[PDB]
């Protein structure tokens, strides 16, 4: 049985060298970011991603486009902790649901991201299916106007995944990312949604899994593997401790306080 | 790594 301290050694010995990330809407509350279990009018929380209640009062949906579209929201230190990994040379590919962004904006490049549950960078129409590209209907929803297709009148909608829509092509780079990972980092997410949190269970049977979440619970809770290993708490402060634990709170001060300057 | 469309997993 595994400490998140024998992780910590692990990479620094560079015994886990090709890790993967799975995250979701854990690791973006500390920057301001709703995640949905709670102000927005929905009847349930799911339905701002529910194709039906969409097409009855996309508002809603709207409503949290316009608080996301860029600019509003800074990347927290979780993100840089990811950044940092990238930098070192050990993130073989970072796999995340938000739709946030903030994962591009802390500087992972676009080629080490897949953003599982869609982007906001294009739009289909929800009828005819005509794609347009993002800045297009951008306009029309930072002024509360739902954007129409000049083709056939649909709505048109952001790429963003809702529940029935099937997930980007991209994610399908988890059938080659999953089998060469070392290491299993899963950050903020009670992988409550599929196929996502299947995920967990596509690393090979000697591939530590290192939880770092509020709750344990779900896939990992149920079948667990020999060297897994859970730091449940408070998602940035566990992330922290690993970063003290590696070496590098030094430098990951450094590039929080060069970063956010830039911006 | 399952398939399919994005969906509520099975408790
Ligand atoms: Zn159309």
């Amino acid at each position: 049985k595994l400490s998140l301290q024998d992780v910590a050694e692990l990479i620094r010995a560079r015994a886990c060298q090709r890790v993967v990330v799975m995250v979701g809407a854990g690791i973006s509350t500390p920057s301001g970011i709703p995640d949905f279990r709670s102000q927005y009018d929905l009847p349930y929380p799911e339905a701002i991603f529910e194709l039906p209640f969409f097409f009855h009062n996309p508002k809603p949906f709207f409503t949290l486009a316009k608080e996301l579209y860029p600019g509003n929201y800074k990347p927290n230190v979780t993100h840089y902790f990811l950044r940092l990994l990238h930098d070192k040379g050990l993130l073989l590919r970072l796999y995340t649901q938000n739709i946030d962004g903030l994962e591009r904006v802390s500087g992972i490049p676009a080629s080490k991201l897949v953003e599982a549950h869609g982007t906001f960078a294009s739009a289909t129409c929800t009828v005819c299916q005509r794609p347009f590209p993002g800045e297009d209907i951008r306009a029309d929803v930072m002024a509360d106007r739902v954007p129409r297709c000049p083709v056939c009148t649909g709505v048109v909608k952001p790429d963003i995944v809702f529940f029935g829509e099937p997930l980007p092509q991209r994610f399908l780079l988890h059938v080659v990312d999953f089998p060469m990972a070392d290491l299993l980092l899963i950050l903020g997410t009670s992988l409550e949604v599929e196929p996502f949190a299947s995920l967990t269970e596509a690393v090979r049977s000697s591939v530590p899994r290192l939880l770092i979440n509020r709750d344990l619970v779900g896939p990992l809770a149920w079948h667990p593997r020999s060297r897994d290993v859970a730091q449940l708490g408070d998602v940035v402060h566990g992330v922290e401790s690993l970063v003290e634990l590696l070496g590098w709170t030094e430098e990951m001060r450094d590039l929080v306080q060069r970063e956010t300057g830039k911006l | 790594g399952k398939g399919g469309a994005k969906r509520h997993r099975k408790v």
